[PDB]
């Protein structure tokens, strides 16, 4: 009766918390952006007044704004200055794309990423490297003993998206492409909309504090009113049955 | 006189389903379990002549595939699966089967045994070398590295066998483990091929999904129709008590 | 039954139940006692 | 069961597992060439929705996970010991 | 006669049985008017029972106008 009507959104305060939950939980991953669920009212029945059926959440979006860098001394790890996204390569063969600028180097040369995971275009790193410098337009270049100039590598090219939040997340710090975020457009960082590299900052988490905190205690008092609903319903039916 | 049955009937399913609902509630923290959803069926009597007796039947559409939240357990061989994947394992009577349990232990000898069932790769069972730390890839490779010797070495033993199946193809066996539907066999085969797109992330435990809101409006649901059900049952009885006295000349 | 609609049947479970419990043997950290008597071990290893 | 206990457990996991390398790095600030960790964190697997093509799709989170912790091997500074036995490596390079 | 009215919707997009939208149909058993129905149903039940009963003892009786 008006119980599936209350079931719903208690699931919706719970799917907000869960969203909730998971922003909170991410607050030190480097280069997270923050998840906002967006809620929508069921279909109307009209018999003219118009009777509600509930609440079903759409889609979480997510928010691409820059957050602040933090700098770690690694001169392997770099930050984006705009948007962008690294590719990266993933063992099936296809690409996800990642804002994670914390990079490794594997055993035979070549960058990678936290989770071993190279990243393309694969810019191999030799053993006599004595500092690597990560430019601002992505230039990757190497210094050797005894030679007075820097030994060029690759570039680090940035994958931009027509629209960013389409993304499908992986689950590892990856994004892949989907029917709404297609035709991703490789670029030198600099160039045609892409952004920027600050080489030995990492990006910080997207995700503000106080709106989560806010966002809980409405998610509970809402929770706690439905749950009120669902009482008040069945002490109803409860009258009607011992009739 | 038969309009007692009808409500009875409806009584005694909602007892069915009540049941299913603990057997749900009581697996809340069981690891890796499927909650099975309910769902009333109505029958209709047909024969002459006018169609008023309509009575229900309880069953079970199969379970509820939503993944649960993960438990990070510090255990390397904990594994926990992307959305619509299974480990295989050898069942009790010799033939494949599908969980999403993915507490792994080591036998005395190196099988490689989920609760008592061991486990399936892509060669048959897996022979763990005696006594090592198991690392699990993302993909299910596993390193197996042995006490004593040095590093360099965290040889790969094998691989799991990770197959994608949705909930609409997959039928839950009497032993709690999930197998292929007869239309989804002649469809997509007997033995279901390794799919190397599922990802497997190590050091976590999946838990159970049952949603307690559902739980909840479920047992008031059943309580009420119980009630409503009972009053029609007295009211049938009343009835025919007074109308059994007719038949006094 | 033998099958747009849904699947028939009733399996009823029966319940939960303990099956193992587990103690995870993961090397703990170290505390500091002066006296020469008390030995930690460092690895997979058990005092007989 | 589902609740967001799951997630903010692993929260509270990981906001430890980055105290444990805080003071792991604080007790050696004494010791003679040792290198600093850093913890790198990562978010669990996401669960997909599957709705009845949409711009965005309903995606739900699971937590976050430690998995790299990193030493930096960078040149630290030099501390004089008028012991003749010590010495020091301007670079990339280690003893065996 | 089947009722006409609207049926109930539920948003359970998993089930096999919802539309392209998603919404199950349940059925427009109100159950406040079916309680009352069977109180109703039972009262005129009890009613025309009183009434063969009170007829009988007089169809009884005129038997015994011949003898």
């Amino acid at each position: 009766s008006s119980l599936w009507i209350a079931k719903t959104g208690l699931d919706a305060q719970q799917t907000n918390m869960d969203v909730i939950a998971n922003n909170l939980a991410n607050v030190s991953t480097n280069g997270f952006k923050r998840q906002r669920a967006v809620f929508e009212d069921l279909l109307y029945q009209t018999i003219g007044l118009q009777i509600g059926t509930g609440v079903r959440p759409v889609a979480t979006e997510r928010l691409h704004s820059q957050g602040n860098l933090s700098q770690t001394n690694n001169s392997k790890d770099v930050a984006i200055k705009g948007q962008g996204f690294f590719q990266v390569m993933l063992p099936d063969g296809t690409s996800a794309y990642t804002r994670d600028g914390s990079f490794q180097v594997d055993q035979n040369g070549q960058l990678v990423t936290a989770g071993g995971f190279q990243v393309q275009p694969a810019i191999t790193i030799p053993a006599n490297a004595l500092s690597i410098t990560i430019g601002r337009d992505g230039v990757v270049s190497v210094t050797q003993q005894g030679q007075a100039a820097p030994v060029q590598v690759g570039q680090l090219n940035l994958t931009t998206f027509m629209n960013d939040t389409g993304l499908e997340s992986i689950g590892e710090n990856l994004y892949i492409e989907t029917q709404s975020s297609g035709a991703p457009n490789e670029s030198t960082p600099g160039l045609n909309g892409a952004g920027l590299l600050y080489q030995g900052y990492v990006e910080t988490s997207n995700v503000n504090v106080a709106e989560e905190l806010v966002n809980m205690i409405q998610v509970q008092r809402a929770y706690e009113i439905n749950s009120k609903a669902v009482s008040t319903t069945d002490q109803m039916l409860q009258k009607l049955t011992q009739l | 006189d038969h309009a007692i049955y009808t409500a009875m009937g409806a009584a005694s399913q909602t007892l069915n389903q009540q049941a299913v609902t603990a057997s749900n509630l009581a697996n809340a923290s069981t690891p890796g379990f499927r909650a099975q959803l309910n769902a009333l069926r109505a029958v209709p009597v047909d024969g002459l002549s006018l169609a008023t007796r309509t009575l229900v039947t309880a069953s079970t559409p199969g379970a509820d595939m939503t993944p649960g939240q993960l438990d990070y357990t510090s255990r390397p061989l904990d594994v926990a699966l992307q959305q619509d994947g299974w480990l295989v394992v050898q069942a009790a009577d010799g033939a494949e089967g599908y969980t999403r349990n993915g507490n792994i232990q080591v036998g005395p000898t190196g099988q490689l045994t989920i609760q008592g069932h061991p486990v399936i790769g892509e060669g048959g069972p897996i022979t763990v070398p005696e006594g090592s730390e198991i690392t699990i890839a993302a993909d299910g490779t596993i390193s197996a590295l042995n006490p004593g010797d040095p590093p360099n070495t965290v040889a790969p033993v094998g691989r799991l066998k990770l197959v994608k199946a949705e909930g609409n193809e997959v039928q839950r066996s009497d032993d709690g483990l999930f197998r292929l539907t007869a239309e989804a066999q002649a469809e997509r085969g007997a033995v279901l091929a390794a799919d190397p797109s599922i990802r497997i992330m190590s050091g976590v435990l999946e838990g159970s999904n049952v949603k307690p809101v559902e739980a909840m409006t479920d047992m008031i649901a059943n309580a009420r129709r119980f009630e409503m059900q009972m009053k029609v049952i007295t009211s049938v009885d009343e009835n025919e008590g007074r109308a059994n006295q007719l038949l006094s000349m | 039954g033998a099958q747009t609609t849904l699947p028939s049947g009733l399996q009823i479970g029966t319940g939960v139940r303990p099956v193992a419990t587990e103690r995870l043997h993961s090397q703990g950290n170290l505390s500091q006692t002066n006296n020469s008597k008390d030995v930690a071990i460092k690895g997979q290893g058990f005092f007989q | 069961m589902i609740s967001s206990l799951w997630i903010a457990k692993t929260g509270l996991d990981a906001q430890q597992t980055n105290m444990d390398v805080i003071a792991n790095n604080l007790a050696n600030v004494s010791t003679n060439g040792f290198k600093r960790q850093r913890a790198v964190f990562e978010d669990l697997l996401y669960q997909t929705i599957r709705q009845p093509t949409l711009p965005s799709g309903l995606q739900i989170g699971t937590g976050v996970r430690p998995v790299a912790t990193e030493r930096l091997h960078s040149q630290g500074n030099l501390s004089q010991t008028n012991n003749s036995k010590d010495v020091a490596i301007k670079g990339q390079g280690f003893f065996q | 006669i089947e009722s006409q009215a609207p049926e109930k919707l539920v948003y359970e997009p998993g089930n096999p049985l919802a539309d392209a939208n998603g919404y199950v149909k349940m059925p427009n058993v109100d159950v406040v008017g079916e309680m009352v129905n069977t109180m109703s149903a039972s009262r005129s039940y009890q009613a025309n029972i009183e009434v063969l009963n009170t007829v009988k003892s007089m169809m009884l009786k005129t038997l015994t106008l011949g003898q």
